[PDB]
């Protein structure tokens, strides 16, 4: 079917550095039928390179491409902030056209510890019969952070969701919002709620916690 | 300028169909073939098939063979994509892209949302500012926008006035089938006396506009 | 446009050479010894039959012509309006070649994937490029290149 496997999954470089995206076909592709795209949030793909090397119009000189057989490479000689985006390769010499699973090129910056906040449920929701408890990690780097919910020290699992933002355009950091949800029946049968964050830029994990009635 | 402009967003139940469309301009419609690339939320691109606008020939990915028809209209320079017997996991932004690859021409993309969830407005609960959300001279507060379908909700603060400290988080599809989302604002904490904070959550598909004040309470 | 006549599509168009013709500005014999022997590899084309092996070689040649004439420099060197007609024609042939491939006509399945041949065409254009750079993209340098591609590309056609 010709399965393009891209590498790395995420490249973390600071502007000025050199990117090297890799694309690898399950079998050989003629270099003439290999392209590269760059996609940013809420946008269509954008052709960077066709026929394996050739730059599309408007694409600047710092972008280059090479490769043949099964191996192909996009190289951004000198990363500008403009360039941090997801990048895909595509083959188009055969029956289903296929894309690589993509490489996120994200800005690397100094490690930044998160600011952790917890918010209790509201009376309005409690009346409704659910308890959602929101934890908030504000402005951190790297993106890798562990948020563990602890109801009276029981490690919670499968009963929360989170969403992380996109890397901020100003300070290059991330933020996260885990929400633990329980029925009022469950929520009331326990006392202490804790959001324990743990993240590279912290000497020990930061717990934020409260007690019912006391909020 | 060549441009491909596609139809609006769609929300369908499973087993239904969509006929997304894609209108061409800036060139002769019939002279170049068009194909459809699809992208499920937070995932890669996926090529579906290809149509000779001129002669009406088609190629399809096996995945969709005999469930999708691509067609074109020369008089209206519009390419269509029909997708039948829809499934939850057809939820994705669909693109039309034009040959040849070197051309670099794509459309803005149409979002189809297949789900058995029904149109529903969100409950808006206040994330109340406390000591457990303060940190030396500033404190965070917010709104939990919970259990709405479909996307999107729009959320503003103090009827759009004080808003350059806000962070609204991208929605999350709950396992239930409804979406959910939180908007946090960080403000100066001594302002939690005077400044009244109201979040305005507007969800147009369910005709819903909720305004919620977020009152402090320190633990 | 649907590969229904593959013999058509594995040839280069006549309109291409025609547009290249019109693009000329300065004379041809005006540029005296301001010209290279660019060593085009004719081997890579025009073989009467086996225009199966050829599709991708013609595909990259055209992608190359396009990239050469799509630079800021080319845009300076040549008329805006002819260049737009030129890209449309070039685009057409790629669109047509790609059609055949997407329907299992002229799909390269050989060990080298015709890459040796591609590299050949590529080296031929890296020299064209090196020439324009070396000759600070002069009107002459360009006219030599224009006449050269025209000669080159003709080998891919019915003439
Ligand atoms: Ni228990
Ligand atoms: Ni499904
Ligand atoms: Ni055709």
């Amino acid at each position: 079917e010709i399965v393009l496997t891209q590498s790395p999954g995420t490249l973390s470089l600071s502007p000025g550095e050199r990117a090297t995206l890799s694309c690898r076909a399950s079998q050989s592709v003629s270099s003439t039928y290999l392209a590269w795209y760059q996609q940013k949030p809420g946008q269509a793909p954008r052709l960077l390179i066709y026929g394996a090397s050739s730059r599309a119009t408007g694409i600047p000189d710092r972008f280059s491409g090479s490769g043949s057989g099964t191996d192909f490479t996009l190289t951004i000689s000198r990363l500008e902030p403009e360039d941090f985006a997801v990048y895909y390769c595509q083959q188009y010499g055969s029956s289903p056209r296929t894309f690589g699973q993509g490489t996120k090129v994200e800005i690397k910056r100094t490690v930044a510890a998160p600011s952790v906040f917890i918010f209790p449920p509201s009376d309005e929701q409690l009346k409704s019969g659910t308890a959602s408890v929101v934890c908030l990690l504000n402005n951190f780097y790297p993106r890798e952070a562990k948020v563990q919910w602890k109801v009276d020290n029981a490690l919670q699992s499968g009963n929360s969701q989170e969403s992380v933002t996109e890397q901020d355009s100003k300070d290059s950091t991330y933020s996260l919002s885990s929400t633990l949800t329980l029925s009022k029946a469950d929520y009331e049968k326990h006392k202490v709620y804790a959001c324990e964050v743990t993240h590279q830029g912290l000497s020990s994990p930061v717990t934020k916690s409260f007690n019912r009635g006391e909020c | 300028q060549v441009q491909l402009v596609q139809s609006g967003a769609e929300v369908k139940k499973p087993g239904a169909s969509v006929k997304v469309s894609c209108k061409a301009s800036g060139y002769t419609f019939t002279s170049y073939s068009i194909s459809w690339v699809r992208q499920a939320p937070g995932q890669g691109l996926e090529w579906m098939g290809w149509i000779s606008v001129y002669n009406g020939n088609t190629n399809y990915a096996q995945k969709f063979q005999g469930r999708v028809t691509m067609t074109t209209d020369t008089s209206t320079s519009t390419a269509y994509l029909e997708l039948r017997s829809l499934r939850s996991d057809d939820t994705a932004v669909y693109y039309c892209a034009r040959d040849p690859i070197a051309a670099g021409y794509w459309g803005q993309g149409t979002l189809v949302t297949v789900s058995s969830a029904s149109t529903k407005g969100p409950s808006v609960f206040p994330l109340a500012p406390s000591s457990k959300s303060t940190s030396g001279g500033t404190a965070a507060l917010g709104c939990l926008v919970k259990d709405y379908f479909p996307e999107p909700v729009t959320v503003s603060w103090n009827s759009g006035a004080l808003t350059s400290g806000v962070h609204t988080f991208p929605a999350v599809l709950q396992s239930s089938g409804l979406y959910s989302l939180s908007s946090v604002v960080t403000v100066p904490s001594s302002s939690l006396g005077t400044q009244t904070y109201i979040c305005n959550v507007n969800h147009k598909p369910s005709n819903t506009k909720v305004d919620k004040k977020v009152e402090p309470k320190s633990c | 446009t649907s590969c229904d006549l593959p013999q058509t599509h594995s040839l280069g168009s006549r309109r291409t050479l025609m547009l290249l013709a019109q693009m000329r500005k300065i004379s041809l014999f005006s540029c005296l010894k301001d010209r290279h022997d660019f060593g085009f590899p004719q081997e890579e084309f025009g073989n009467q039959f086996q225009k199966a092996e050829t599709i991708p070689v013609l595909h990259e040649m055209i992608q190359q012509i396009f990239n050469l004439f799509s630079t800021k420099d080319s845009s300076a060197a040549w008329d805006e309006t002819l260049l737009d007609k030129f890209y449309t024609e070039l685009y057409q042939q790629l669109n047509d070649l790609e059609a055949c491939v997407i329907q299992g006509v002229g799909v390269t399945e050989t060990p080298l994937m015709k890459e040796d041949s591609i590299l050949a065409v590529r080296k031929y254009f890296q020299r064209i490029t090196l020439y324009l750079k070396e000759k600070k993209y002069s009107p002459c340098a360009w006219e030599v290149v224009r006449a050269e591609i025209m000669r080159s590309f003709s080998l891919s056609t019915n003439l």
